[PDB]
């Protein structure tokens, strides 16, 4: 019972929190779609320049 | 949970987390203090009987 | 002596409403077992109390929280993860029925193992 | 032209500075009266959730201090405490029975 | 497919705080909900994943 | 009054009362009967225990 | 008899549980390596992005 308990402690520390990861994959799809809103006020930009 | 814990309406006006865990430690204890004092006088019983 | 009787009194008027309270023999002993009966009653009723109230906070957290996942699921993987077959289905309510008997915090391996 | 230019100067990477140190969970927020929106990462049932959660490390502290394990559900916390209350009552008049007995 | 759908997913709601429409609250990032479902993949790809 | 006795120990397992307690105090006796309903199994009013 | 019978059985039964705790802590631990792997190469995507 004594190495359950402790393989138990084990489990339950290593409970794979991959938040790191998934907070990392969120902010880079959030920033990609912020990159593709400012490439096209960029082009907009452009345009009038052009003018 | 503090009210729970504490009983004591006594509106302490500043509740903090650690308080919280030394109210909730004092019951686990109170608890334990009250299990060995139930398990002397059991021996104290069993010694008069005996 | 007269301040616990007063508190028994009130207390008996309490518990019985509107109901005449009943004759009894009032004696030292009497007077000592209702007083603390009365002190329990008193402390297990504040103690309920609270904890009916953190239920029905819970009761609204766990309904909220629910409703985000749903949405998050549906948008996500369709309206088509409610499809499952018979089979599917039942071994799903198996473990939900699981870890509600065993009053998990998840589905995890990592809580049902320990339990 | 020249002013309005240079208030969108760097627009981009001040943007991005200022996104890159926001709490993303901080901006999930449920309804749980349908009228005030709280961050779910402040809902009591998921302080013990995730290991990263601001109060994850205080409540596993109140939890081994209840002798509560960890796999168990956050809203059993409080039931918990009010049985070992009853506990408390329970071995205090058995403490008071036997010492009147002896 | 699947990371992708449920990342659109999960980051299509940190910007739609369920609040009430207010038709003046500024998005993060100035980005709407259109904005991601852009980053979604091909309609044929998303079927066919959740199949 | 041993059936009395028993039902009230049962009920209210925290009340220490003795056979001597209810055969001095026969009218006591049917005022626990009577407040055994209204008191939980627990000791908390029924009402609560209800909710 | 029947209680050391129980007792063997119980034995048994955590030896068992024990090794399948075992072996789902192993597999747990390679994966935890594994996503750490995984956090580096989101965090080079990350930067790509930046």
């Amino acid at each position: 019972q004594e190495q359950i308990q402790t393989a138990e402690r084990e489990i339950v520390g290593q409970d794979l929190n991959c938040e790191r990861a998934q907070d990392l994959c969120r902010r880079s799809l959030l920033l990609r779609a912020f990159n593709k809103k400012r490439e096209e006020e960029c082009e907009a930009l452009c345009q009038s320049n052009k003018k | 949970l503090y009210q729970l814990l504490d009983g004591d309406n006594t509106q302490k006006l500043f509740r903090t987390y650690d308080g919280l865990e030394s109210v909730a430690q004092k019951l686990s204890q109170d608890i334990a203090s009250m299990r060995d004092q139930l398990e002397v006088s059991e021996q104290e019983h069993s010694l008069l009987l005996s | 002596m007269d301040e616990k009787s007063t508190k028994i009194i009130m207390w008996l008027k309490k518990m019985f409403g509107d109901k005449p309270l009943p004759p009894y023999e009032v004696n030292t002993r009497t007077m000592e077992i209702l007083y603390q009966l009365a002190e329990w009653n008193e402390a297990r009723d504040k103690d309920l109390s609270l904890v009916t109230e953190d239920l029905k906070l819970k009761s609204a957290e766990v309904k909220a929280e629910a409703k985000y996942l749903q949405d998050l699921l549906t948008e996500g993987l369709g309206p088509s993860y409610t499809n499952l077959s018979r089979m599917g289905n039942n071994y799903l309510n198996q473990i939900v029925d699981s870890c509600l008997a065993l009053e998990l915090k998840n589905s995890s391996l990592s809580s049902y193992i320990p339990a | 032209i020249i002013q309005e230019s240079q208030r969108l100067q760097d627009s981009i990477q001040k943007e991005v500075k200022h996104f890159s140190a926001i709490c993303l969970p901080a901006l999930l927020k449920v309804s749980t009266d349908g009228f005030n929106l709280l961050p779910s990462r402040e809902l009591s049932i998921n302080r013990m959730s995730n290991t990263h959660a601001p109060y994850y490390g205080i409540f596993k502290g109140i939890y081994e201090s209840v002798r509560l394990p960890l796999y168990k559900a956050p809203e059993s916390v409080l039931s918990h405490v009010a049985d070992m209350k009853k506990q408390l009552f329970f071995l205090r008049s058995q403490l008071s029975s036997r010492s009147e007995a002896i | 497919g699947l990371q992708q759908c449920m990342l659109v997913s999960e980051c299509s709601r940190l910007l739609t705080a369920d609040s009430v429409p207010p038709s003046d609250s500024t998005s993060i990032l100035g980005l709407d909900k259109q904005d991601l479902l852009d980053l979604l993949p091909p309609n044929m790809l998303v079927l066919w994943v959740r199949d | 009054m041993a059936q009395t006795l028993q039902y009230v120990s049962s009920r209210l397992s925290m009340l220490q009362i003795d056979e001597e307690d209810l055969e001095r105090n026969a009218q006591f006796g049917k005022v626990l009967i009577e407040l055994c309903p209204l008191l939980g199994p627990n000791g908390g009013s029924a009402n609560l225990n209800r909710e | 008899e029947e209680e050391v019978k129980a007792l063997q059985k119980q034995k048994n039964l955590h030896i068992r549980r024990r090794n399948k705790l075992q072996m789902v802590e192993s597999g747990n631990r390679q994966m935890c390596l594994k996503s750490k792997d995984k956090e580096e190469e989101t965090g080079r995507a990350f930067q790509e992005v930046l």
